[PDB]
């Protein structure tokens, strides 16, 4: 069926160090809290 | 014509070849080359 | 990771006899092999594949876990494990599952899907250079509202974050 | 202003040339090989540094120039003429090799590569194992490769498979013999293509400067192009 993503799915957009700091990336993400197709 | 001697040139080089005149074999080579290339 | 010419099998799999790989039932043809690269539940095992400008990525991450089924609710980012220069149209994947031979059954696990979408999102770097948080900017209006201040925190009172139209 | 400029590379893999270039046989002319050379880092003055090369000539690009340049493949084809020959190995040229064996187009792209293999390729009582096509109908155009065994039916009359009066077996040998004078001696080629399509170039020659600290200087960081100071960090960086 499907499931929850939550907060899963983030990837480092780059090779770019950031340090304690926020940064918008606008890239291919997975949305948060979509459905995932689970398969077992 | 043109045949007759291409033949005879032709079998000059495969007989230096077979007679252990390689080199000259090779030179005769590149005349049958230089020869039909002519119209 | 081979990048080939291959005639998948109409189940392609390995097949694990009682316990060691004995069966190799994946494809029949290796031909214009153009690149070939040999690399090095309790275990969660994240992987984004993205394939962009001929270029594909593979993203891995590794999460210790101890629910019994569906994704953990958590935080984790994915870093990028492999990018190769690949250049060639993908547009279907199959996973291989190693269906062990008893007739096939295969072991209890599972995994999931998901298709990425373009989004837009506020990642926050920690000390380490570590996403340690993220805010899907269209998600909800909170989210876009702490996207739009480009804080994790907002304030009280009113903020403009995009236009309607119908 | 900065004192000096310094460009930063990757430690800097490596591409097969040594099994082209030194491969214990090569191919016959007529039937050219070709290997196909990608992934992979290449130290090009390890080629223009062997000494015994009697040609080197490179036609689109220049060999001190290589070792700084990415291609997406490198074709390295390969094969033993006649010293007299590899003149034909060229763009331009006409000639038994150029027409009937092994053409170079117009707008070549490459290297051409030549040295005298007498040593290897040479044999007391000649060497038939390499050959060269003499007759053909038209000339080939660049890098085909004709491979057939066809009577060449040089008059009138129909040959029918059988060689014969104007009916002849398209290849020669060359019979090398290490007593042939230089011009008639065997000679290994290698004919580099460098091939940049619409495509990540992964066939890679570049450059790496020693690192300054503490120094107003350019810097090039694998293609980071940048002016500054470098100084030690305490920060960690992912490895990523
Ligand atoms: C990395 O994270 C650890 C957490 O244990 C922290 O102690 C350390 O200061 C961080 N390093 C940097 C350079 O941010």
């Amino acid at each position: 069926a499907y499931t929850n993503s939550f907060t899963r799915g983030v990837y480092y957009p780059d090779k770019v160090f950031r340090s304690s700091v926020l940064h918008s990336t606008q890239d291919l993400f997975l949305p948060f809290f979509s459905n995932v197709t689970w398969f077992h | 014509d043109k045949l007759w001697i291409l033949q005879k040139i032709y079998e000059i080089m495969v007989r230096l070849d077979e007679e252990g005149h390689g080199e000259a074999s090779l030179m005769v080579s590149d005349l049958i080359y230089e020869f039909m290339k002519r119209d | 990771i081979k990048v080939c010419e291959f005639q998948f099998c109409n189940d392609p799999f390995l097949g694990v006899y009682y316990w060691m790989e004995s069966e190799f039932r994946v494809y029949s043809s290796a031909n214009n092999c153009t690149f070939e690269y040999v690399s090095q539940f309790k275990n969660l095992r994240e992987f984004v594949f993205k394939n962009i400008d001929g270029y594909f990525k593979i993203y891995s991450k590794h999460t210790p876990i101890n629910l019994v089924r569906d994704l953990p609710q958590g935080f984790s980012a994915l870093e990028p494990l492999v990018d190769l220069p690949i250049g060639i149209n993908i547009t279907r994947f199959q996973t291989l599952l190693a269906l062990h031979r008893s007739g096939w059954t295969a072991g209890a696990a599972a995994y999931y899907v998901g298709y990425l979408q373009p989004r837009t999102f506020l990642l926050k770097y920690n000390e380490n250079g570590t996403i340690t948080d993220a805010v899907d900017c269209a998600l909800d209006p909170l989210s876009e509202t702490k996207c739009t201040l480009k804080s994790f925190t907002v304030e009280k009172g009113i903020y403009q974050t995009s236009n309607f139209r119908v | 202003q900065p004192t000096e400029s310094i460009v930063r590379f990757p430690n800097i893999n490596l591409c097969p040339f040594d099994e082209v270039f030194n491969a214990t046989r090569f191919a016959s002319v007529y039937a050219w090989n070709r290997k196909r050379i990608s992934n992979c880092v290449a130290d090009y003055s390890v080629l223009y540094n062997f000494a015994p090369f009697s040609a080197f000539k490179c036609y689109g690009v220049s060999p001190t120039k290589l070792n700084d340049l990415c291609f997406t493949n490198v074709y390295a084809d390969s094969f033993v003429i006649r010293g007299n020959e590899v003149s034909q190995i060229a763009p331009g040229q006409t000639g038994n090799i150029a027409d009937y064996n092994y053409k170079l187009p117009d707008d070549f792209t490459g290297c051409v590569i030549a040295w005298n293999s007498n040593k290897l390729d040479s044999k007391v009582g000649g060497n038939y194992n390499y050959l060269y096509r003499l007759f053909r109908k038209s000339n080939l155009k660049p890098f085909e490769r004709d491979i057939s065994t066809e009577i060449y039916q040089a008059g009138n009359k129909p040959c029918n498979g059988v060689a014969g009066f104007n009916c002849y077996f398209p290849l020669r040998s060359y019979g090398f013999r290490p007593t042939y004078g230089v011009g008639h001696q065997p000679y290994r080629v290698v004919v580099l293509s460098f091939e940049l399509l619409h495509a990540p170039a992964t066939v890679c020659g570049k450059k790496s400067t020693n690192l300054v600290k503490n120094k107003c200087v350019n810097f090039n960081f694998n293609g980071l192009t940048g002016t500054g100071v470098l100084t030690e960090s305490n920060k960690k960086f992912l490895p990523f």
